[PDB]
């Protein structure tokens, strides 16, 4: 049974550089093709990268294109992204996926993903002369809103939750 | 296999 | 690169009822080779990857029941659910699978309307307990992931002394 296991997922510095690799199970790694697919906190998803079977083809959306590498190891049977450069936007949970090179249908197998997070430079930067005390105030005021926020969700899931209890 | 295969996309 | 376009973007639902999906892409999804469209439809739930569920544009994928129907060609797409049940509760993402950058749509969400329940099953009604608790810890978990995220640069920062 196809099964593919994604690892390295990260908490990365502003431009900095992270592998992530995808171990693959019940088929024959060097008969398909490979993919990353990504998906953004917004919840689109965004191609990545594709390799060939053999390995000497790969493909890349201009987004990325210069900055990730995909390669794979056939006797390990292990797919692999290098990514550098990396930036907030590229926050996101990296899926591997199996190319279809028989059927050609889309992405059939997917794995459960592993989930990068980048911090922003941009962010950094604007916080260069704030002092300690400023650090504090801005910081103590997000855990609050954060609270309200659960609460909406959870108060909302509840008010479905409800009427389905009462009628068990 | 003596030649790979580019994607079919 | 070729756009997709889904509409709408989320849908309240009564269980039963016809739904329809539109994915309108901005060029064509023809296969020259083999005169098929490579166009798929896939859908997500809380928790998981996308799910493949209809391939070259109107083939159901083994396992997907039969009131799932994807149809069109060019450019209009559509995925059909003749009777949409609390099971099918889900984003709804089509993807341009013919040529590079390969490309996704924003997706179309299905929401269930805001009594009627004594029309379900037990059966139906224990599954919606169950996928109600995923989707709302996912959903706390993404805000707490958020807010992970602007605390950051700030631990960063007075960290740095």
């Amino acid at each position: 049974e196809v099964k593919l296991v994604e690892s390295g997922g990260d908490l990365v510095k502003p431009g900095g550089s992270l592998k992530l690799s995808c171990a693959a199970s019940g088929f024959t790694f060097s008969s398909y093709g490979m993919s990353w697919v990504r998906q953004t906190p917004d919840k689109r998803l965004e191609w990545v990268a594709t390799i060939s079977r053999g390995g000497s083809y790969t493909y890349y959306p201009d987004s990325v294109k210069g900055r990730f590498t995909i390669s794979r190891d056939n006797a390990k049977n292990t797919l692999y992204l290098q990514m550098s450069s990396l930036k907030s936007e590229d926050t996101a949970m990296y899926y591997c996926a199996r190319r279809e090179t028989y059927d050609e249908k889309g992405f059939a197998y997917w794995g459960q993903g592993t989930t990068v997070t980048v911090s922003s430079g941009s962010d950094y930067e604007f916080l260069k002369s704030w002092t300690v005390e400023d650090l504090q105030k801005r910081l103590l005021a997000l855990d609050p809103m954060m609270e309200q926020e659960i609460e909406e969700i959870r108060q909302k899931c509840q008010s479905k939750r409800q009427p389905i209890l009462d009628a068990i | 296999y003596p030649y790979d295969v580019p994607d079919y996309a | 690169d070729i756009e997709l376009t889904q509409s709408p973007s989320s849908l309240t639902v009564t269980a039963g009822e016809k739904v329809t999906m539109s994915c309108k892409s901005s060029q064509s999804l023809l296969n020259s080779g083999n005169q098929k469209n490579y166009l798929t439809w896939y859908q997500q739930k809380p928790g998981q990857p996308p799910k493949l569920l209809i391939y070259w544009a109107s083939t159901r994928e083994s396992g997907v029941p039969d009131r799932f129907t994807g149809s069109g060609s060019g450019r209009d797409f559509t995925l059909t659910i003749s009777s949409v049940q609390a099971e099918d509760l889900a984003v709804y993402y089509c993807q341009n699978d013919n040529s590079h950058p390969l490309t996704f749509g924003a997706g179309t969400k299905l929401e269930l309307k805001a009594e009627f329940l004594k029309s379900w099953t037990v059966e139906d009604l224990q599954k919606r307990l169950l996928a109600l608790d995923p989707m709302c810890e996912q959903e706390i978990e993404e805000i707490r992931q958020k807010y992970q995220s602007k605390r950051q640069p700030i631990l960063d920062a007075i960290e740095a002394k």
